Parts: C-alpha cells; sequence; structure tokens
C-alpha cells in the first residue's frame, strides 16, 4: 500500500490552522459489521473441554493456525469413528460438535489474508500434543487456552463500526518519530488538544487548530493494514516569515590550499527567506557546471532564515587560467540577480 | 518511564557484518513486539521486520529477507538487527519501535533514539582546514575539507564567538570524503582588533586545528 502525503512541504504562521492529507493506494480499513470476543469464545471452549476429558507435549511448537487446525483434525477424527449406542455416547458426540464448531469459528475469524494482525499473531508459539487420539488428550488444549486468549486480544473486535489502520507521527530534525494519533482519530496521551485526525478507507487527514512554535516539524502518515507496514513521504511544516534577500559574500581560495594544487572558491548566501535560491558560478563570464556543491542550514530558531554555501572546486592550473570569479545569486527578495566577484590577483 | 535504548553510531565497510541493539526498560520486554524501521537521508521511513521477544517469532519485509536477521535475548531485554554482509544501500538511520496491537490498535508508541549506519570503503582521514578570508558587516570563515567519517566540531575563539555563526551541514564529495564550511559575520571594524580563530576537532583522527583567519 502506497501512502501519498500533500503538500510535501509548506510555510505557515503561528496561530494558523493547518490541515495535512494522506492518500492510500487501497483501503486501510478492516472489520465492522457482524465479532471476536476472546473472553466469551475461550470461556465456552474451557467449559466443553472439562465435560469431554500430565500432558505429553511434542518437541516442535506451532503457530496459532497450525494449533487450531490440529485440534479440528482431532475433533473430526473422533466424530468419524464414534458410533452412538447409548445416552452417554450421544452427549459426547454433541459436545464434540460444539467444540469443532467453536474451534472452526476461532480459526475462520483470524485465518484469512485480509486480517491485518495475522502475521503478528503467527509469531506466537503454541505447544502441541505428542499424541491426540483419545478424549483425555484434551487436557493439552485446556493448558494452552490462556496463551490462546492473549493472542486473540490482538484481533479483539466488538462493534459494527469499522477501524482505520492508519497512524500519524511527528518528527523533528535528528529526533525519532513521535506518535500523535493512532487509528485515524485517537489523540495520544499528553498530545495537545489542538491536534486532531479524521478519515476512512483511503483518505486521511491531520489538523492543527492554532499552530504554535513547537509544531514546526515533519508529519508522517503510516498504514498498519497490510504487510509490509508503509509510511507516507512526509509533510514538512516550515515557519512563514517576511521575504529576506540574502547577504552575498565571496571567498577566494587560500594561498595554503592553492600551494597544494586545489582551489575551492566559496559563495555564501546569508540569512535569507524563502529557502528557494539559485546560485550560478561564472569564470570570465562563462557559466560553470558540475564542479560545484551546495549546502543549506535548517531554519533559524529565532530569525527563521536560511543560509547557503556554494563551493566551486578547481585544480590550481584551471584556476590560474582565469581572472574574474563570480557567483550570480537569484532570490525572490532580490529585484535583479546579485553578482559577487573577485579578480584572481587580489 | 518506558524507554528503548539503541547502540551507538556505526561506521562500516561494504561486506562487513554488523549487529545493532535495542534495549527495553520500564516495562515487561517479553509482552510487546519489537519492530525495526529504517530512514534514509531525504527519503522517508521503511519497515524492515518484527521480533516477538517472548517466542523468537519473526517476520521480514520481503525487500530485506536474506539480508538481515532480527533476534532477541529475553533475559537481557534486548532486540537485535544484524547484517552478514553490508552494502552501500544499508547507509541509514535505524529505529527500533514497540508495537501496540490490542483490539483495533496497530501502532508504534515507544521508539528508540536511532542508530546511524554509514557504509563506506573510506578510511579515517583528518580534515585540512583553510581560511575563508574577509575582504558594516564582514563575513569570514573556515573550510574543513577532505575528512572521514563525520562528525567534525567547529568553534570560533574557543567557542566564545557564537553570534552570527553558521556551520553548514557536511557534503559527501565524489571522493568519498566529506567537506564543510563554517562562517561568521562580525562588525566590519573588528577585523583590525579581534583575532579570529576557528577551532576544528575530528575525534576519529585526533585532529585539533586552531586556524587563525586574517583579513586579505
Amino acid at each position: 500500500i502506497r501512502l501519498t502525503q500533500s503538500p510535501s512541504s509548506f510555510s505557515a504562521s503561528t496561530g494558523d490552522r493547518v490541515t495535512i492529507t494522506c492518500k492510500a493506494s487501497q483501503s486501510v480499513d478492516y472489520g465492522g459489521g457482524n465479532h471476536l470476543r476472546p473472553r466469551d469464545l475461550i470461556s465456552n471452549i474451557n467449559v466443553i473441554v472439562l465435560e469431554l476429558k500430565m500432558c505429553e507435549y511434542a518437541d516442535e511448537t506451532a503457530t496459532i493456525v497450525e494449533f487450531l487446525n490440529r485440534w479440528i483434525t482431532f475433533s473430526q477424527s473422533i466424530i468419524s469413528t464414534l458410533t452412538p449406542t447409548s445416552s452417554s455416547t450421544k452427549k459426547t458426540q454433541l459436545q464434540l460438535e460444539h467444540l469443532l464448531l467453536d474451534l472452526q469459528m476461532i480459526l475462520n475469524g483470524i485465518n484469512n489474508y485480509k486480517n491485518p494482525k495475522l502475521t503478528r499473531m503467527l509469531t506466537f508459539k503454541f505447544y502441541m500434543p505428542k499424541k491426540a487420539t483419545e478424549l483425555k488428550h484434551l487436557q493439552c488444549l485446556e493448558e494452552e487456552l490462556k496463551p490462546l486468549e492473549e493472542v486473540l486480544n490482538l484481533a479483539q473486535s466488538k462493534g459494527g463500526g469499522g477501524d482505520s489502520y492508519m497512524n500519524w507521527y511527528q518528527q523533528k530534525p535528528g529526533k525519532a518519530p513521535k506518535l500523535l494519533i493512532y487509528a485515524a482519530s485517537n489523540l495520544e496521551s499528553g498530545v495537545p488538544s489542538r491536534f486532531s485526525g479524521s478519515g476512512s478507507g483511503t483518505d486521511f487527514t491531520l489538523t492543527i487548530s492554532s499552530l504554535q512554535s513547537e509544531d514546526f516539524a515533519t508529519y508522517y502518515c503510516q498504514q498498519s493494514n497490510e504487510d509490509p507496514y508503509t509510511f507516507g513521504g512526509g509533510t514538512k511544516v516550515e515557519i512563514k516569515r517576511t521575504v529576506a534577500a540574502p547577504s552575498v559574500f565571496i571567498f577566494p581560495p587560500s594561498d595554503e590550499q592553492l600551494k597544494s594544487g586545489t582551489a575551492s572558491v566559496v559563495c555564501l548566501l546569508n540569512n535569507f527567506y524563502p529557502r528557494e535560491a539559485k546560485v550560478q558560478w561564472k569564470v570570465d563570464n562563462a557559466l560553470q557546471s558540475g564542479n560545484s556543491q551546495e549546502s543549506v542550514t535548517e531554519q533559524d530558531s529565532k530569525d527563521s532564515t536560511y543560509s547557503l554555501s556554494s563551493t566551486l572546486t578547481l585544480s590550481k592550473a584551471d584556476y590560474e587560467k582565469h581572472k574574474v570569479y563570480a557567483c550570480e545569486v537569484t532570490h525572490q527578495g532580490l529585484s535583479s540577480p546579485v553578482t559577487k566577484s573577485f579578480n584572481r590577483g587580489e | 518511564e518506558v524507554q528503548l535504548v539503541q547502540s551507538g553510531a556505526e561506521v562500516k565497510k561494504p561486506g562487513e557484518s554488523l549487529k545493532i541493539s535495542c534495549k527495553g526498560s520500564g516495562y515487561a520486554f517479553t509482552n510487546y513486539l519489537i519492530e525495526w524501521v529504517r530512514q534514509m537521508p531525504g527519503k522517508g521511513l521503511e519497515w524492515m521486520g518484527v521480533i516477538n521477544p517472548g517466542s523468537g517469532g519473526t517476520n521480514y519485509n520481503e525487500k530485506f529477507k536474506g539480508q538481515v536477521t532480527i533476534s532477541a535475548d529475553k533475559s537481557i531485554s534486548t532486540a537485535y538487527l544484524q547484517w552478514s554482509s553490508l552494502k552501500a544501500s544499508d547507509t541509514a538511520m535505524y529505529y527500533c519501535a514497540r508495537w501496540r496491537g490490542e483490539g483495533y490498535y496497530a501502532y508504534f508508541d515507544v521508539w528508540g533514539q536511532g542508530t546511524t549506519v554509514t557504509v563506506s570503503s573510506a578510511s579515517t582521514k583528518g580534515p585540512s582546514v583553510f581560511p575563508l578570508a574577509p575582504s558594516g558587516t564582514a563575513a569570514l570563515g573556515c573550510l574543513v575539507k577532505d575528512y572521514f567519517p563525520e562528525p567534525v566540531t567547529v568553534s570560533w575563539n574557543s567557542g566564545a564567538l557564537t553570534s552570527g555563526v553558521h556551520t553548514f551541514p557536511a557534503v559527501l564529495q565524489s571522493s568519498g570524503l566529506y567537506s564543510l564550511s563554517s562562517v561568521v559575520t562580525v562588525p566590519s571594524s573588528s577585523l583590525g582588533t579581534q583575532t579570529y580563530i576557528c577551532n576544528v576537532n575530528h575525534k576519529p583522527s585526533n585532529t585539533k586545528v586552531d586556524k587563525k583567519v586574517e583579513p586579505k
């Protein structure tokens, strides 16, 4: 399942209302309608087993599907051979049918491709009987009922309303993601009430009623419906501020570096907003390509500005073939592209 | 009180093996599933696999099957992510996360702090530090070039000069080596009074350079 977030990035002011979206390639909803009640199902099986019956377990454990399947094969095996010839042999046949139906109903309840919990329910280990051919062997099933209820608690569903297997996370630079909202709409303990989520099927949304300083971060949507779990590409909430043109500075290579056979020429764009800026290197008015690298800072904590460095790298020889070194800067704050130059000979 | 603590940053070469760890505390480690998530620079998050600490039961994203092994040691509340032979494509930030799966829940409530894995054939190399000489506010700086691995620390006048400093993120050159610049804006007339020194430290190579930046 592919998750698409929109917009990928945007600038907002404090006190603003923010709505970010998540679009899934296929529905992340499961369940609803007509249930999985671990308490009731287990309590019913426990009663039947005590009416029918040290357990000899096998060395090899099994998954929940293999465990349930073995007890269904066991239940069907006795039924196949049991011939009712008395009131007691008819009552044990009826109880065997009640057990077979209860095991099949737990099995069909969890064993289907759609079930978002199946793979995680399958990591659990169940103990198998060494031999299961007589009614006494049901003691092996009884002992494994408590771990069975603990696994069924993962697929617990009471109610006709559907569930959305979709979560929202907040991530700040260098920090781990932090859960904000689970199952499309549930606010996580401690999360400010200004955060909310809604949606169903394929369309999900996250809202911040009045943006605060601590809310500028990247937000990720995440689906839990089908393996492998996937994340959206993220939405980065940037702080909006007034347009600021960069203070451009150029640095020639040091003599120390030139002496070693390399010339790094640095253009600095200082304290600008927005982030969008075009830097072009010109050597004797000829546009340079593929010998430059850029680096940009994150938004300033107080100023909300960016700074950028652009480095043109040349060999001492290529550097000494030319005189004028220029960096042409294009930015929204600038009416015309600003050029900063130097002549190789000071 | 619930926490997941991950092992430190790793710097490895292609074909090397690696095992990273995730230790739980403040809760019963055996009762909750532990999952591994990777994040690459620029790219988002990808799920890798899950361990059931109580059983040793695992499941992998088909994309990483055969490349990684997830394991756990119940007795020491620790989960592991292991590679037999690292690739350049394994360079990422790795998180371990606690899975909450009761009823309709299917979410990650507790996260490890992250472990960075850097896969490169480069060897430890200390930087060369060059001045960025200033020509009413002047800009001056230092070019910290051709070092491996990250990080480098850059300060000005032994950290006493902080106002107007910008130490740019490092860029990985095609050589396999990193490079960065640290710049500072100062009052124009201070250039003929104040001495400006950039202090560069690269712990892996034990490089400690104090580069005086003079007007020119």
